[PDB]
């Protein structure tokens, strides 16, 4: 099947540069449009530009023309977004997406984006990378609740699983919130039968890749 | 320098190659997805394909809007179209039904000429006085082919150094074939049987779609640059942009009676004695009787069952 | 550029409801319009293109119509998993442009939150800071008032909330409120209370603890 995998997202200082990559597989790279589209936190979708890898022709949004460029290495089936003179407003998740149909077809669906990568987060900020602290939230109606507090990290994102993925039901991992310090915080919680508190082990697994922080916290009562 | 007739998706336009800086005139407006275009100069007719309506239409020049539908069924992607101004016939390619067909100018008596070994047929050009038709196919096995205008004797003339042969045209005065390859980034020319091949233009063709010619000059549309370009047909020199900022340029012709050279219709006044179709043929007496699709031509070679 | 304008920017409808989202183009774009569905934390997914052509694998309840400047997305029978932001886009010309999006929420019966409070951990206390967490679990509608009281004094300015996205299964929300004090202020006081007002509750529920018990 068609696959698009973005990489190269990360924390970058204002005025700096960053190159994103989009590795494609499962379709003929040179028969397609490849698009970049971005989405700022809580905002809409903004088309950044496209490339047709067969010859490397591109189009760009007025908003980034002069600062961003797109290229493609057909031998690697990979497209790149070169971002220069970065601004705080460039902070966003960047997606690469494939246009539909064949670049040479008369009935053209090249601007219909039928396959999208998972996206890569770009954060333009002067702040430094910081790994989270993880604290337990120690455990009515026949059900108990427990969780982990993942405090003071930067930049996004962080991942939380419970019992290495074995526990999924009743789990709520909240969207991170930006604290007045400029660092993120969030909690992950799960509700379980209160009768279980004595015998069942509950571990929350926290990953902050930007800092390469990996923590497993056991959460015990009370 | 001639007027250039081109399709532009929402309309068909005419631009004076001698003044490509002025606004193009809209010959026909209110179209949905006009792709292919051609004309019958002596008849004052302009034909086009619309790939969203899945139709071929026509109008009378400067007596519009007397537009008519001429082919309305059995089309999906009619990407190419040519008018036989001599035999009075309409030819077209369909890249989705995988077919080359012919009909009368009014759409009657339709006959499927080829329906096998077609993948992405596109451009089609006619040499009515020689009884040959020429087409490109940008599919899995890309090629340029020719056959009789009666559907006889199909043969591949180019099948190497080819990838996306989009544009195709003929020089009637010099007996030369020209084509544009949108993937390989060139325009080439050859004898009509494909021999004596030569490069003309070797760069600045990021996405040529359709190609035409008038006197010493080639003209073509480019999908990437949204413009019409021109160069010298002998040397490939004098590459220049004729007309710019085109919404979506498509098929194109030098719009002139001189691009449809007069000759005697070998069918004569009486349709060559054919009950239905009288098609140009490369072999003497240079016409061939034919019948709408499914119906057989009888022993006498003139009357359909 | 062609401006794509969606309306409404958000809506709430019940399971089984017929939902209509409009998209208007500033220019005639023929039928060159696509619709996408975006679930939180995920990439958009194509639902429809060419205005009315249903993309392979997309549920039949989704349909698109329209031509020229006026386009419509219809969900014939809204399902809980349809919680998302929906975007129209013109695929007619460069630059491709998107509508601002329409947030679709599922309307269901009222459900009171289950409330839980968590004292700061001894571990965090060491560090010199105290986070107190109040959890509102599995409620609807989303509107809730959560107030902190420290020795019965209503707090302001020192807490922050976060709300999950609507549950794809039961269409409920959960919410966390975190109160942050310095460790020294935390030790100045005894009773830590989270008080919750919600439509599903006849009167506000309080969950409290006394520091050190
Ligand atoms: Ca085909």
């Amino acid at each position: 099947e068609v696959q698009l995998v973005e990489s190269g997202g990360g924390l970058v200082q204002p005025g700096g540069s960053l190159r994103l990559s989009c590795a494609a597989s499962g379709f003929t790279f040179t028969n397609s449009y490849i698009h970049w589209v971005r989405q700022a936190p809580g905002k809409g979708l903004e088309w950044v530009g496209w490339i047709t890898p067969y010859g490397g022709y591109t189009n760009y949004a007025d908003s980034v023309k002069g600062r961003f460029t797109i290229s493609a290495d057909t031998s690697k089936n990979t497209a790149y977004l070169q971002m220069n003179s970065l601004r705080a407003e460039d902070t966003a998740v960047y997606y690469c997406a494939r246009g539909s149909g064949h670049v040479n077809a008369v009935k053209n669906y090249g601007y219909v984006m039928d396959y999208w990568g998972q996206g890569t987060l770009v954060t333009v900020s002067s702040a430094s990378t910081k790994g989270p602290s993880v604290f337990p939230l120690a455990p009515s109606g026949g059900t108990a609740a427990l969780g982990c507090l993942v405090k003071d990290y930067f930049p996004e994102p962080v991942t939380v699983s419970w019992n290495s993925g074995a526990l999924t039901s009743g789990v709520h991992t909240f969207p991170a919130v930006l604290q007045s310090s400029g660092l993120y915080s969030l909690s992950s919680v799960v509700t379980v039968p209160s009768s279980s508190l004595g015998t069942q082990t509950y571990i929350c697994n926290v990953n902050h890749k930007p800092s390469n922080t990996k923590v497993d916290k056991k959460v015990e009562p009370k | 320098a001639p007027l250039l007739l081109y399709a532009n998706r929402r309309d068909l336009r005419l631009v004076d190659a001698t003044n490509g800086k002025e606004n193009a005139t809209i010959v026909v407006g209110g179209l949905e997805d006009a792709a292919a275009v051609d004309f019958v100069f002596s008849h004052g007719l302009i034909y086009w394909s619309d790939v969203s309506e899945e139709a071929i239409k026509r109008t009378e020049f400067n007596k519009t809007e007397s537009v008519q539908n001429v082919v309305v069924s059995g089309l999906l992607s009619p990407d190419g179209l040519a008018c036989d101004w001599l035999g009075e016939k309409l030819y077209w390619t369909d890249s989705e039904t995988n077919r080359i067909e012919v009909s009368n100018l009014d759409g009657s008596l339709r006959k499927v000429l080829f329906w096998q070994e077609l993948d992405q047929p596109r451009a089609i050009a006619l040499d009515p006085s020689s009884g040959f038709m020429y087409w490109t196919d940008w599919g899995e096995v890309p090629k340029i082919e020719r056959a009789g205008m009666d559907g006889s004797s199909r043969f591949i003339i180019i099948n190497s150094e080819i990838y996306w042969p989009n544009g195709l045209t003929l020089d009637y005065e010099e007996q030369k074939l020209y084509w544009a390859d949108a993937k390989l980034n060139f325009i080439h020319k050859s004898n009509l049987d494909g021999t004596n091949r030569q490069a003309v233009v070797k760069g600045s063709l990021p996405h040529p779609f359709a190609l035409t010619l008038f006197e010493d000059i080639l003209y073509w549309t480019d999908w990437s640059t949204h413009s019409i370009l021109a160069c010298n047909k002998y040397t490939g020199e004098g590459l220049r942009e004729i007309h710019s900022d085109i919404f979506s340029p498509m098929d194109i012709h030098a719009f002139s009676q001189q691009r449809q050279p007069n000759a005697t219709n070998p069918c004569g006044i009486d349709n060559g004695g054919c009950s239905h179709l009288c098609l140009m043929s490369p072999v003497k007496p240079f016409y061939q009787c034919a019948c709408p699709t499914g119906v057989k031509l009888l022993e006498n070679g003139k009357t359909c069952k | 550029d062609i401006q794509m304008t969606q309306s409404p920017s958000s809506l709430s409808a019940s399971v089984g409801d017929r939902v209509t989202i409009t998209c208007r183009a500033s220019q005639d774009v023929s039928t060159a319009v696509a619709w996408y569905q975006q679930k939180p934390g995920k990439a958009p997914k194509l639902l429809i293109y060419s205005a009315s052509f249903l993309y392979s694998g997309v549920p039949s309840r989704f349909s698109g119509s329209g031509s020229g400047t006026d386009f419509t997305l219809t969900i014939s029978s809204l399902q809980p998993e349809d919680f998302a932001t929906y975007y129209c886009q013109q695929s007619y010309t460069t630059p491709p442009t998107f509508g601002q999006g329409t947030k679709v929420e599922i309307k269901r019966t009222v459900a009171a939150p289950s409330v839980f409070i968590f004292p700061p951990s001894d571990e965090q206390l060491k560090s010199g800071t105290a986070s107190v967490v109040c959890l509102l679990n599995n409620f609807y509608p989303r509107e809730a008032k959560v107030q902190w009281k420290v020795d019965n004094a209503l707090q302001s300015g020192n807490s922050q909330e976060s709300v999950t996205e609507q549950d794809s299964k039961d269409s409920t929300y959960s919410l966390s409120s975190t109160l942050t004090l310095s460790k020294a202020d935390y030790e100045k006081h005894k009773v830590y209370a989270c008080e919750v007002t919600h439509q599903g509750l006849s009167s506000p529920v309080t969950k409290s603890f006394n520091r050190g018990e």
